[PDB]
């Protein structure tokens, strides 16, 4: 643009949250696919929805995360990582059903002089390795539901042993992708990268992606975020440099189905 | 004037991620903040105000 | 006027 | 020589009006009339020679 | 179209009846008033009626100027221990009685306000002395303006809150006030309060009254001699005179029927017996 | 700007007049012109969803 | 009607709750005002409302009270009364402002046999006064605000005397509505009365009333719901009668503005 | 005049 | 009159 | 501007003086009000009035001063502080009245390293206290 505009600089709006950037590298839409309401024809639950509209579409800010020379990734599941916030999460307890897109505004800034890339891959069922060698698929509930804190990859396979009393928790190895798949090939899944000295923000916009057109968002995670250091975090010459990561997850187009008292997961 | 009933709210401000710089450049900077009003603005009412007097 | 003023 | 004007009408009981008539032959005698006129704050609020457009940078 | 003036409407002749439509019976539990008229249960005549309900209407049943308040001033010389008087009175209707239960029929009101002041003076003591003719200054001072400390400080110069200069022996001073509200309508009650206990924070700082919304409503009035104190002592009282024109009122209520006891709803003990003694089968 | 209206006359000596003019610019210095409207109870008295019919059963 | 249809028999359906009974008096709308949205000309906060619909806007029952030959009457405010009613109290704490109509059905059902009559009374604005003579208006915001369980009215005022640590309550004389009014004129507000041997129900439909288009529903009360005992509860001959009231009321065409963090008050 | 002199 | 009595 | 101009490069030329800048932010217009001549309309002394063109209305610049970390500020007036560049002062101290308008250009370049902010304010009427 002559007067002005450009790729880089962004500015998004949902409810009372605007969020600015003037260091992108565009943004992606999952799939080509814009979030959208569920049509009548492909609807399945008879009862008039739930839509909370500006009450739940809006930007959740999450704990931010330390980046550094020996991080190795982490990983966010949806609706998962947004269960307790605000209006989002209780319309999310109080019904048996609910679907949900999402616009997800991965930030990490940092200087001229810094250097290193983060891959930002979302990944639609992002089913994650347990920990185990003596028995499959067993990770808990607890355990597969970080909530809002995420996990993390390791560089290393280390199995729980205590057969007593499992662990009962995923292991995922980041070459693997955590899933047995190797990392270089999850540019496949909608993603971006953060790659220091062009951008500082990652945006992808992702679909309510599933094999029904709604389910239970206790039960299942339709998306899963998986963040891992392509190229590591280097700056001038400090050994140990770091930089925070800020993950932003606003909720889009989230329609609610099968109202009654409202569910109290054990999460502990 | 400060009046529960008529209360506004509240402004605050933070880091989301945190200030950067490289070598060589200050670690410490200032911000400044304006506050202006909007097209829709408006007030009523004229009266005395307390920011200037005159004793004696 | 005329109406508005009346007369007597 | 009487002028009459409306009054913008705040807690009513067709438009109303006032009527109003100068004695005086020096206008400074005139009552104050209030039907003043607003401006825009622009020479104040955006002096610059170049024109701005606010979704657009301000600096380009 | 119907106008307060109009006549009421007319008795129409009814004759013998004799057939199911059952006028008279209802049932109130329905929460509704029975809409009969006399021809419904008594043979009447035809009667062409004249009356009109224009007395009762809410403009003339306000249309008067109520007092609301009396202030006390003074014209004396300042000393070290006692000062001149002047008078600071906090606007509201609910100091007196009469008017506060008349506008207290109703939840809610709109109206523009007309104030009429009178002004009466008299000698102290048992003097001789004299004094000329008092020129007094009401001036109306807003929630968050200076409240005047002393007869004569700085805010008598009222650059901008309204002041009126009255002279003694004139007619009674007379201005009036727009609806002023910072709502759609005065509230006559509000169930609530100012503040929202906040668990978090300690109790004593979510506290308010019951009842009361913005602690300081209209501001206040400011009253004073203009006069520099004569030898002799003159005392002078203002009485306040409000009428609400321009009125509308919403959502009635039962009239105030026992003594009130503050500007809330509160009553006192001993106060809550009014109706007398007077027995069933008594004319 | 003159608004003349007419007298409901009570005790008697064609229609009579009486003439207002409006001296201030605000209208609530204005007096109160009294020719108000009167509405019907109905709201108070009848506050039901389903219209009554007095000489049929209240309850049916 | 010569096909069946009765004023006696209603059935009301909001959301995912329906309501039928056979023994109404018909229903009030008050003032003849049905619930509504806030329109444009009138709006004031300028932010996109939440409008949580089917969530919020059905039938809460709250716990059933006990109706004897002493009882001298019962008390509710809403919003307060609802304030922990599912999707609707999340919705009211989340939020500033927030404006709401209601349908209230009162259920009281006996036997031909007995009889009595309670007075239903919905009330705009209902001040009521403190059980205190050496101060005014001093009823404490937890006092004034029992939520669900409402409060009762007396037969006699008993003033609070601990001056030292007053109780800082209503003291509600119930022939003088708590107020300072008569009891008998109550009849001027919104109501119905359940004759036992007329009807079961009384039904209401409360329009948003205030003096404002909007405002803070933590902070204040629009509506008192007033119930008392026109004529005493009496059966065959048991000098000890008793039978059940259950309020059930639902918000009707609510909306919330100002959206942020949970208020969090203290209700004790 | 005529108009502006509104009567009622 | 007509003319004024000017009016606004 | 696709074919290449931008609001921070600016060139001006008064007279016989071009200033040339590639930083700047835009410029402001006082009051948006671009200097002028007096009018007819509004003239007041009857004499054919000295124009000196080109010869006054062009570019002087000032003493150059230095900003540190204990500057509180700095001052001018005007027209005083050009009482004395070259045929602008002359014209000035001949004639009994005379009124001018005025380009301001500011300059302070640094470095990407470097920090802080100066205020630039042109003040109608600037009547300074005095120091008893
Ligand atoms: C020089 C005289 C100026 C007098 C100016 C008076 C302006 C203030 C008017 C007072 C408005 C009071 C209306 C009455 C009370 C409210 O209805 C209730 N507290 C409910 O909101
Ligand atoms: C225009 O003014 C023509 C109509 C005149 C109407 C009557 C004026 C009332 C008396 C005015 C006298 C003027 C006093 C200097
Ligand atoms: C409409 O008003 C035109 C006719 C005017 C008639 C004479 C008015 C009498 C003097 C009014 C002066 C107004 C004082 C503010």
């Amino acid at each position: 643009e002559a007067c002005g505009y450009s790729d880089r600089v962004l500015q998004l709006t949902l409810g009372n949250s605007t969020i600015t950037t003037q260091e992108a590298a565009n943004s992606v839409v999952a799939y080509g696919r814009w979030p959208e309401y569920l049509r009548d024809s492909e609807a399945n639950p008879v009862d008039q929805p739930t839509e909370p509209d500006v009450a739940a579409c809006r930007f959740y800010t999450l704990d931010t995360v330390s980046w550094t020379k020996e991080s190795r990734g982490w990983w966010w599941k949806l609706p998962d990582a947004l269960r307790d916030m605000g209006l989002f999460g209780q319309n999310m307890y109080y019904h048996y059903l609910g679907r949900s897109g999402y616009t997800v505004h991965v930030q990490c800034n940092a200087s001229k002089f810094h250097q290193g890339a983060l891959g930002v891959f979302a990944v639609p069922e992002m089913c994650l390795a347990g920990d185990s060698n003596t028995t499959t698929m067993h990770t808990s509930y607890q355990n597969a539901n970080p909530g809002e804190k995420g996990g993390t990859f390791t560089g290393t396979f280390t199995p729980d042993n205590n057969q007593t009393s499992p662990a009962r928790r995923f292991c995922p190895v980041d070459y693997l992708l955590g899933n047995g798949t190797l990392l270089g090939n999850a540019f496949v899944f909608p993603h971006q990268i953060i790659n220091l000295r062009t951008n500082n923000c990652a945006t992808l916009v992702l679909p309510y992606v599933n094999s029904l057109s709604i389910d239970s968002m206790v039960k299942h995670n339709n998306w899963g975020i998986a963040i891992l250091p392509l190229a590591p975090l280097n700056f001038a010459s400090e050994s140990s440099p770091e930089i925070p990561i800020t993950l932003t997850i606003a909720p889009m187009c989230c329609e609610f189905n099968g109202l009654r008292n409202i569910t109290l997961p054990r999460l502990q | 004037i400060d009046d529960s009933f008529t209360e506004g709210g509240y402004i605050s401000v933070f880091y989301q991620t945190r200030i950067v710089v490289p070598l060589s450049t200050p670690r410490e900077m200032d911000i400044l903040g304006f506050v202006s009003a909007c097209n829709d603005f408006s007030v009523r009412l004229l009266r005395d105000t307390t920011h200037i007097e005159q004793k004696a | 006027a005329a109406a508005a003023s009346s007369s007597t | 020589g009487a002028q009459v004007s409306s009054q913008k009408v705040g807690a009513h009981e067709s438009t109303i009006n006032y009527t109003t008539i100068n004695y005086y032959r020096d206008s400074a005698s005139n009552a104050a009339s209030k039907q003043d006129f607003s401006q825009d704050p622009s020479k104040f609020t955006e002096p610059i020679k170049d024109v701005l457009i606010k979704t657009a940078p301000m600096l380009n | 179209a119907a106008t307060s003036r109009d006549a009421l409407p007319n008795t129409e002749a009814s004759g013998p009846t004799h057939s199911k439509e059952i006028p008279a019976l209802t049932a109130v539990e329905t929460g509704a008033t029975n809409p009969l008229v006399p021809s419904d249960t008594v043979q009447t005549r035809h009667v062409v009626q004249h009356r009109s309900r224009s007395e009762s209407s809410i403009e003339s049943f306000f249309a008067r100027g109520a007092c609301v308040t009396i202030m006390t001033v003074d014209n004396s010389a300042s000393t070290t221990n006692k000062d001149k008087l002047f008078a600071v009175w906090k606007i509201t209707y609910k100091d007196t009685v009469q008017l506060r239960r008349k506008l207290e029929f109703f939840t809610y009101s709109r109206f523009d306000m007309e104030l009429t002041f009178v002004v009466t003076a008299n000698f102290t003591e048992t003097n001789n002395g004299h004094a000329l003719n008092q020129v007094y200054q009401i001036m109306y001072v807003p929630p968050g303006a200076p409240v005047p400390e002393k007869w004569d400080d700085y805010t008598w110069q009222t650059s901008s809150n309204p002041s009126i200069f009255y002279t003694y022996g004139t007619a009674p001073a007379r201005i009036s006030v727009p609806y002023v509200g910072i709502s759609n309508a005065y509230s006559h009650f509000y169930d609530g309060f100012s503040k929202v206990p906040l668990k978090d924070q300690s109790a004593a700082l979510g506290d308010s009254l019951y009842g009361a919304a913005s602690l300081n409503d209209f501001g206040i009035l400011a009253v004073r001699v203009v006069n520099d104190h004569n030898p002799t002592k003159v005392t002078s009282k203002i009485r306040v005179y409000l009428k609400p024109k321009h009125i509308r009122v919403w959502c009635p209520r039962p009239p105030r029927a026992v003594a009130y006891y503050g500007p809330g709803v509160d009553y006192k003990d001993g106060t809550l017996t009014p109706l007398s003694t007077k027995d069933l089968t008594t004319y």
